[PDB]
RNA sequence: AGAAGGGAGCUUGACUGCGAGACCUACAAGUCGAGCAGGGACGAAAGUCGGGCUUAGUGAUCCGGUGGUUCCGCAUGGAAG
RNA sequence: GGUAGCGAAAUUCCUUGUCGGGUAAGUUCCGACCCGCACGAAAGGCGUAACGAUUUGGGCACUGUCUCAACGAGAGACUCGGUGAAAUUUUAGUACCUGUGAAGAUGCAGGUUACCCGCGACAGGACGGAAAGACCCCAUGGAGCUUUACUGUAGUUUGAU
RNA sequence: CAAGCGACUGUUUAUCAAAAACACAGGUCUCUGCAAAAUCGUAAGAUGAAGUAUAGGGGCUGACGCCUGCCCGGUGCUGGA
RNA sequence: CUUCUAGUGAGAAAACAACUGCCCGUACCGUAAACCGACACAGGUAGUCGAGGAGAGUAUCCUAAGGUGAGCGAGCGAAC
RNA sequence: GUGUAGUGGUAGGAGAGCGUUCUAAGGGCGUUGAAGGUCGAUCGUGAGGACGGCUGGAGCGCUUAGAAGUGAGAAUGCCGGUAUGAGUAGCGAAAGACAGGUGAGAAUCCUGUCCACCGUAUGACUAAGGUUUCCUGGGGAAGGCUCGUCCGCCCAGGGUU
RNA sequence: AUCCGGGAGUCAGACUGCGAGUGAUAAGAUCCGUAGUCGAAAGGGAAACAGCCCAGACCACCAGCUAAGGUCCCAAAAUAU
RNA sequence: UAGCGGAGAAAUUCCAAACGAACUUGGAGAUAGCUGGUUCUCUCCGAAAUAGCUUUAGGGCUAGCCUCGGAAUUGAGAAU
RNA sequence: UUAAGUGAAUAAGGGCGCACGGUGGAUGCCUUGGCACUAGGAGCCGAUGAAGGACGGGACUAACACCGAUAUGCUUUGGGGAGCUGUAAGUAAGCUAUGAUCCAGAGAUUUCCGAAUGGGGGAACCCAAUAUCUUUUAUAGGAUAUUACUUUUCAGUGAAUACAUAGCUGAUUAGAGGUAGACGCAGAGAACUGAAACAUCUUAGUACCUGCAGGAAGAGAAAGAAAAUUCGAUUCCCUGAGUAGCGGCGAGCGAAACGGGAAGAGCCCAAACCAACAAGCUUGCUUGUUGGGGUUGUAGGACUCCGAUAUGGUAGUCUGUUAGUAUAGUUGAAGGAUUUGGAAAAUUCCGCUAAAGAGGGUGAAAGCCCCGUAGACGAAAUGCUGACAACACCUAGGAGGAUCCUGAGUACGGCGGAACACGAGAAAUUCCGUCGGAAUCCGCGGGGACCAUCCCGCAAGGCUAAAUACUCCCUAGUGACCGAUAGUGAACCAGUACCGUGAGGGAAAGGUGAAAAGCACCCCGGAAGGGGAGUGAAAUAGAUCCUGAAACCGUGUGCCUACAACAAGUCAAAGCUCGUUAAUGAGUGAUGGCGUGCCUUUUGUAGAAUGAACCGGCGAGUUACGAUUGCAUGCGAGGUUAAGUCGAAGAGACGGAGCCGCAGCGAAAGCGAGUCUGAAUAGGGCGAAUGAGUAUGUAGUCGUAGACCCGAAACCAUGUGAUCUACC
């Protein structure tokens, strides 16, 4: 109400007229008038305790090893990044639904081959993340990403 | 999330109108006295189911009347007779035949004669 | 009227710390109390006495005053408070 | 402790006071009387020529104001052609009596009257329409005004520096 | 032809009151010696006035004629030391 | 505008002839259908001129010069 | 299974559900017709849900969880459209008639004749004020309280020394 | 029935048997005690009718028994003994 | 000549149709123990119009009457 | 044939159902504009004439844009490589491979008003002076340049009054207005409201006015904080904490230090002294101006005496040299056929590409048609940011303590007011107005009245980057944000039309189809309008142009209605016409039974109490921060992070300051499973004896906030009005 460009000169007198009473032109129930309780900007964002985020992640992957899909591969290698290879790589390891990869750090020649069909995407080490895990089927990870993520979970 | 008011009312109206076919001028096409004739017949209805029941027993104690009196059997004494010779047809089975069967109102008629004659 | 009424002798319980348990009642309040300790009065003792035959004679809190006090006191010892 | 003057008055409750005049008949008017509920000398007392779209009583003249109405003219109203609003409005196939009821009913009850549709007139009723009572109370509501109500202050004055 | 009110010519609530209301000429008290009192403004500045007590402001009464009694205890004002 | 002096400070008058003269307003209505009143409104609008017969006269009655016949009508001839 | 028992209800407390928009994942439909609209004699205890016929022509369902501008018949509510009153009241003072034009069309425009109204004004000139209404030639959709070939209206050109 | 805790509405009542007050031993009056019903109660009877008499609807049926009150006709039942 | 004001031959009269104190914008979504309204559904239970105190009497607090969740002994509830 | 009795059918008009149109624009789908933010740039413009405007400029010119008498545009430097002269149809005129139009960077011209500045003024107008040059024989006419006010410097002139001082004249320096409706610093400063009234108090130093700025401002190098054991400029954030305090001790107001973090940074004067110049030359050595010397609490400096004459710095330049970046760009991978269609991107086969599967468009829905994206390259001109060059500037030890210096009407006292959480209170600390008035290092200020010991500092002179607040504007983005009654008031020629004298108030209005292919030709008609024929997949898509609901207005027809008192229905029901989601069927209805609308407020309603004319659309318990109880989840005598850093505006780990529980009683000193009161080991109040918490989600309630919505009469603060009316 205080917001609309509008006035606060009444629109006509108290009485006389014997219409109802109105104070301003803007006003909620006039058309064009302000609104009562409408959305404000706010948050909406809120943390845990501390454990049970490390709970959440164990709980997590250990779920996905108890059905076969944590697919362990020894070292991957491009020297030059070539798309097609990388579907070669699924189709030799006969993984084709929906899969997530985690590599070890900046060997990029194996990240980008990794704008594929959604099938697939891509993650380092450090950001291994809740949904980034469960949103999936499969999951691919060099030998020596698994030891690193057993080092930052402790 | 502003959540528009698109056609939630009309099924809702559209639907009372439906139940107001026919009635005797503007109170089936003004979505707002429609409603509360609707309200009133739904009122005399329930009232009126419990009034079916009560007519036809005085219809059928009326027609008992008129056919056994020609007999001599008062109305009373009729039905006494009959609960004292143990014989318990119902009324509505009663008045289809004073009406339709005489010959066999009328062997019914003798045996409660014969009853409260003891 | 076995007196609470009325005379007479001595006295100050018209005391300090209390209180099991009850009555009353929305609250805040009001009423009763056997009995323990200290220290006494009158009586030879037994015993009675925490005001007057019983029921009215009164006023939250905030603030100010007077006495006392093994309480506190802005670096410390005092003091103001 | 109210003098001169006035005195049922622009003031007198009892009151249509009492007597006289005016009218066939006068609580209003005019004259006189004092028992001034409660007149009074610059919030002036008592006379007064002229003046008043001022208030009050009585005559003459005149007349439809009246006994008592009648007739004539023009505009509206009425019929036909053209144009074309408004306030109001829960839905309505909207009778009368005596009851009954939030204590006066078109609509309830019991009776009586009543073929369907219009057109010109009247205004008893629809607690009729227009203004969310101007009378009265309340709001621990306002605003304007008074004072020897409370609290302050502009302003005027007094003393020290 | 008589009575009340008001002396008169004026003025008044645009839009429910035009009078017996206000004005009004005359009466009387009172203030003010000029940078006058009084008023507008914090002040400079202004009006009173290019005036000077036969002048200028304030209060009551309201042509004209005859008049205008008693009380200073109370409340103001002025004077007092 | 007329004069008098102080006054810088060749020799200007008048012949006649012939030339030069800047910007702004100018249609129309204007006791109205064109302005002020929401209207093509029975209201308001300052100034000049404003004729003839009688008649004191711009009064009244009919008229000159001059202008208008008004923005719904045709019937009937009741109540009110 | 089977017995026993209970099931009115305002302010109000408790519990379980229907429906709208959007987000996420999974799975789907759609020019061989989606949303929306209309009709149907269908289904559940409710809110409500399907199925088919016609129109329509580009996007929407279903499951599980989440977030809300999430549900309307009343505020002498606010905005738009349309009714009743009703073909009713009104058509805003003043005298016209005929002939001939003009034209698709005429009481209402043009022309003619007689009549009639004002004439200290309903006549002539100016100051404000208005701001192209002035003139010439075309037009008749809207304004003109009816009509209209006409206009202070619409279109085009042109006028203020 | 008691106790602890989360969440409220209510503070304008009415009439009718009974027993009392003020009133005039008047009022559909007013102000208390006690029981019911209405408020929050529909169905039957009292012609129609909140508060009187009878009785508390989860729902369906064109079955059966009774309460208050009734039995010539409107209107179901006895023109009963 | 201006609103804490102006002007008034004085009436609470006038100051752009409404003046016991002009209009317009802002504080401002002022305040109201007062009035009006507040939208889908079913199952379960279901009241009160009283006492006390109140610059209180149509408002409020606690108490009583209602509802929901737990603890514990009962034998405490009830009607004869 | 008489008589008695019974008695059907027809509609001036109306009701119900069905079927078809008309007006009106809800609803479905859609976007040409919005809203809230993120990252980065940028944070002033002006006497060289600003912001904002008036008038003009085109073949046609009414408007909007761009432009300015060089007017729909001039010059130059880079980009680009085929059409072009705006909105906007049309015609006439042309331009262009000798590289137009267009984009980007530099320049040139810029009418009149406006601080407006020669003078005047009702803004976009009028009239001047003086010099120079022009037209006509000359007069008039035309153009150019200069001419306001104040102050800061300098000359001259000057005079009541002599000397010189006002003053005047001339030259010279700077100001003067605007706003970004935001952020900052001050001067001045309200009322309604709460306290259930109202005076001190609060609302509040807020709203409004005015002055002064900056891209940021304000504060800043201890007369500090502390209280053993110390730390050493300022700002900002977490926690301390709703604590100590204040308060008609009422409603309410409410800190600070310690601790954890972000960013870091310190300098320059006065004085005492030393020299040169000038004056009184007291010729005593006083005055002054320069330049030198010196900047502090562990007291420092001067002053004396020796060493060295180095060594380290920058918060300066618009000075060069380089590197980067902002403003135009360039390049940029891979598809055919078949079935439905008017049209494929749809469907079915068979292929291909990806550092490119983000998005937008094409006759429906595209990785492979088009614009693009991932990559890779690129500047003649101009600007910014770095870096290192060069130049500018600044900075030295040790030892002595005889004498000198270390900020005056200042500190501080009385009085009267304000500022600190602190309302005079026992009132320290800080300011303002008035009066009184200190010491000089053996000295001074402070540690919440005041004194003593102790401890910590040196006022009355200046400057100072960063961490913080804001967004009119530009660039690129995002959104469990809106989708024409929403979202800005405004999606369209909107602060416009319109209303008011004036300040001021302020709307409604989007949608043809893929492409105008926007209906040639005939016919009725004055025209409008219509009927064929055509365009089109579809004209019931024909310009009122997608879909097209309801109130309201009509046409046709199956059933009923002219002896009837009807809250308008429901239960019962004859006949008449039908034939469905196929089932104890649909429509209508003679005749009988029964029956006083809906909402709100009330002890009570049909009320003759109160609201609705009807249909559609919008239109009311929400969110942030606290507190408490239930449900659930992770750890459990423990739980647990905050601010802040790296990270995609995420997740996702670090970060142990701090809060809560584990011990209570007492006003307090204190005591401790006990303690308080008391002479008491008495008794009594309160807790222990097993007794669980904490973090987060969620929901119910409460508190501060406008807190469920609408509704006054009034109050305070800047403005606008005497064209009506009142007086002059």
């Amino acid at each position: 109400r205080s917001a609309v460009r509008g006035g606060g000169r009444k629109p006509w007198r108290q009485k006389g007229t014997g219409r109802a009473r109105q104070g301003s032109i803007r006003s909620p129930q006039w058309r064009g008038g302000g609104v009562v309780f409408g959305p404000t900007p706010r948050s909406y964002s809120y943390k845990l305790p501390k454990k049970v985020r490390r709970l959440a992640m164990k709980s997590v992957l250990s779920d996905k090893v108890a059905e076969n899909n944590l697919v362990a591969v020894e070292g991957l290698s491009f020297d030059a990044p070539k798309t097609k290879e990388f579907k070669q790589v699924l189709a030799n390891l006969s993984i084709d639904t929906k899969v997530l990869v985690v590599l070890e750090n900046g060997n990029d020649f194996a990240a980008l081959s990794a704008r594929n069909l959604p099938n697939v995407s891509v993650v380092t080490s450090d950001n291994v993340s809740v949904l980034d895990v469960v949103s999936a089927n499969k999951v691919l990870a060099t030998q020596t990403a698994l030891t690193q993520i057993e080092e930052v979970l402790a | 999330a502003r959540v528009k008011g698109g056609t939630v009312t009309r099924k809702r109206r559209k639907k009372v109108l439906k139940l107001a076919k026919g009635y005797y001028g503007s109170k089936h096409t003004l979505f707002k006295s429609a409603k509360e004739q609707v309200m009133n017949s739904y009122y005399y209805a329930f009232r009126d189911r419990r009034q079916k029941k009560r007519d036809f027993r005085k219809l059928w104690i009326a027609r008992i009347n008129a056919a056994a009196r020609m007999n001599g059997l008062s109305y009373s004494k009729l039905m006494h007779g009959l609960k004292l010779a143990e014989i318990d047809i119902n009324r509505k089975m009663l008045a289809d035949l004073a009406v339709n069967d005489a010959a066999a109102f009328t062997a019914l008629a003798e045996q409660a004669k014969d009853a409260l004659s003891k």
